[PDB]
């Protein structure tokens, strides 16, 4: 709210496509309209072909005369968003007039490297700061209804982001003294992700100092029985080794 | 190139006003169309279900005699062409 | 027939008579006379014979004067084209050129203006000339108002320099000539002559400029053999997962032909919802997305 400056147009791709002009919304329109004006989004400004974005919206297969199709999705763009905003060189096509905050995408790399450099400099309630900020930018799942494996490549690409983004957060959560809320945040990823090691062996991390042994190691053991029905290889030793140095009780790491 | 399957191809016959016959083929989804160039001596091809001029004749360059009537006008045209044959008469 | 044609077509121009002005001006109404007697030749109409006759000769009379007036003015068009030349078109070329700018301009000609040749022949000579020399001197071609124009920069470029003894931004060429700086970066990027690819490099005769170059299209080795392997690895780890998850992954890509298959499409020969076609498809992503089955293809990217 105190970021809110007069003629700021907002634009957000972490949680479903949506415009914020000044505080009123904007008709994004078709999926394939908010398909398209994803990806001129991720792009930061690029002036891209039409061929590229044809690619984009669909693949290995777009209609033939579709050219014309994409022509007119650049036309509603034009007219729900301002003339200036989208301009086109050489029959490409490009979104400038971008100011910061004005992507969500852009303010999370900005949080991350802020992040990153508190981490760096060992503070710890500026970078807690910085990633609850962070984790409030995300809406439900990313690039909410938009067809296109391209779009699906940036979905899974951004989903292993936030992967690590939120095992960056536990484990600073960890070592800063935190665990309620952190075996809580576990249980429920290891609720909707449930063939993740490394968010298990921050379950084995957070359950060992919080005062939770057995069903620590049954979850274990329900790790390694899905691993060898679904895979039938062995664990990464990393996670092998923090079980063993957990069965001796070491007391160093209090 | 390996299980890669092609496209249907079709062969459809041009013909030129010299009489040379070539075949080349077309993909079944795509348009036949009935103009195309000779490549024996790049005349152009027809005889290919129904063909026309559709409009060979493209504007012809302008000859002088158009831009003479530019220049002079009938009268002119009558009057130039006695004083000519009247030029005759005197050199003759 | 002999080295240097340049001399034997001056030669070839020979003592031609040039025209004081009654003798043009005659030479102009024999033009006309043959003119629109052709003209009235080319009628339809049926005419006497001997009056058919009388107006071939006349037409050919004709014909032979405007060959007389074209050797007559050759000079005129020689005397004009080596005003232009040494800039990339040969000399003879720069004639024949204006030798065809020539005789597009005196077929629109008129009596009427009581004038010389020169004053209204010299502007189709420049004119010819300058298109030819648009249209044909650089390898690359440049339209003609986009040559007017890039040798306009060039000139007030020039005219710039001359004045104030020192190069100009282009910014301040951009907005004295009225264009955006960006068009003036992108005209003079444009306006260039390409080097040929046959120099010599030095002392060293057998050294050439074109063994030099590599080409971006050219196949490297590395690169098929990585392709290959990165397809039999794959065939590999597709026989390692379970049978019928290999089979709706090797349509979702459309891997084994050169096509994918939406949810929807392989929902009636294997028969089942869009929920669980979709499930089954992200818990084979998920399962491909394990470290376990990442190093045979992390390195792959």
């Amino acid at each position: 709210a105190e970021e809110e400056e007069s003629g700021a147009l907002r634009f957000g791709v972490l949680g479903p496509v949506r415009a914020w002009r000044d505080g009123e919304t904007l008709a994004t329109g078709s999926p394939q309209q908010r398909a398209l004006l994803a990806a001129l989004l991720l792009r930061e400004g690029r002036t891209a072909t039409a061929g590229e974005l044809i690619d984009a919206l669909w693949g290995e297969e777009p209609p033939s005369q579709a050219l014309a199709a994409v022509r007119t999705y650049a036309s509603r763009l034009r007219k729900v968003l301002d003339p200036g905003v989208l301009v086109s060189e050489s029959g490409g096509y490009a979104v400038r007039g971008l100011a910061e905050g004005a992507l969500d995408l852009a303010r999370a790399q900005d949080l991350a490297s802020a992040a990153e450099k508190a981490r760096s400099a060992g503070d710890l309630c500026h970078a807690r700061d910085l990633l609850r900020r962070a984790l409030d930018l995300w809406d439900g799942e990313v690039l909410a209804g938009v067809p296109g494996p391209y779009a699906q490549t940036q979905r899974v690409r951004l989903g292993e982001w936030r992967l690590q983004l939120l095992e960056t957060r536990l484990d600073m959560d960890l070592d800063q003294g935190c665990h309620a809320e952190a075996v809580s945040e576990l249980t429920a990823l290891t609720a909707a992700h449930p063939l993740r090691e490394r968010l298990r062996e921050l379950l084995m991390l957070a359950l060992y100092r919080s005062g939770r042994q057995a069903e620590a190691l049954a979850v274990y053991a329900d790790t390694r029985r899905l691993l060898a029905d679904e895979l039938g290889v062995d664990p990464r030793p990393g996670l092998q080794e923090l079980q063993q140095r957990i069965l001796q009780a070491d007391p160093a790491l209090a | 190139d390996r299980g890669i399957d092609l496209a249907p191809r079709q062969a459809v016959e041009y013909a030129c006003e010299k009489g040379h016959r070539f075949e080349m083929p077309f993909s079944v989804e795509a348009e036949i169309p009935p103009e195309w160039e000779c490549k024996v001596c790049g005349a152009q091809a027809l005889l290919v279900d129904g063909d026309g001029p559709e409009e060979k004749k493209a504007k012809p360059a302008r000859t002088h005699w158009d831009m003479l009537m530019e220049r002079r006008t009938r009268e002119e045209l009558e009057e130039v062409l006695e004083e000519r044959l009247a030029v005759l008469r005197s050199g003759a | 027939a002999t080295a240097d044609p340049v001399k034997d077509y001056l030669k070839q121009i020979g003592k031609v008579p040039l025209l004081n002005a009654e003798q043009e001006v005659e030479l102009a109404k024999r033009i006309e006379a043959g003119l629109f007697a052709e003209d009235k030749l080319a009628n339809s109409d049926k005419l006497a014979p001997k009056l058919k006759r009388e107006l071939e000769i006349i037409a050919e009379d004709g014909r032979r004067a405007k060959n007389h007036l074209l050797e007559a003015n050759l000079r005129l068009v020689v005397s004009l084209a080596k005003r232009y030349t040494g800039r990339g078109m040969l000399f003879l070329d720069l004639i024949q050129e204006g030798n065809l700018g020539l005789i597009r301009a005196v077929e629109k000609f008129d009596y009427t203006k009581g004038y010389k040749f020169s004053t209204y022949a010299t502007w189709w000579i420049r004119q010819a000339i300058t298109r030819a020399m648009a249209d044909q001197a650089r390898t690359i071609r440049i339209p003609v108002h986009m040559v007017e124009v890039i040798n306009k920069l060039a000139r007030v470029q020039r005219q710039m320099l001359q004045d104030l003894g020192r190069e100009p931004t282009p910014e301040e060429l951009a907005k004295e000539l009225d264009m955006t700086p960006e068009k003036v970066i992108e005209v003079q990027k444009y306006g260039r002559e390409p080097i040929s690819l046959h120099t010599p490099l030095g002392e060293d005769g057998d050294s050439e400029f074109g063994d030099l170059i590599e080409d971006s299209e050219a196949v490297v080795p590395a690169d098929a053999v990585s392709f290959t392997l990165l397809q039999e690895q794959l065939h590999s780890v597709l026989d390692t997962l379970s049978e019928r998850e290999a089979g709706v992954v090797s349509m979702r890509f459309g891997l084994t032909d050169g096509q994918p298959k939406t949810l929807d499409e392989i929902g009636k020969v294997y028969g089942v919802t869009r929920e669980r076609i979709r499930q089954i498809e992200s818990k084979t992503m998920s399962k491909l997305r394990h470290p376990s089955r990442s190093q045979v293809l992390r390195d792959y990217l």
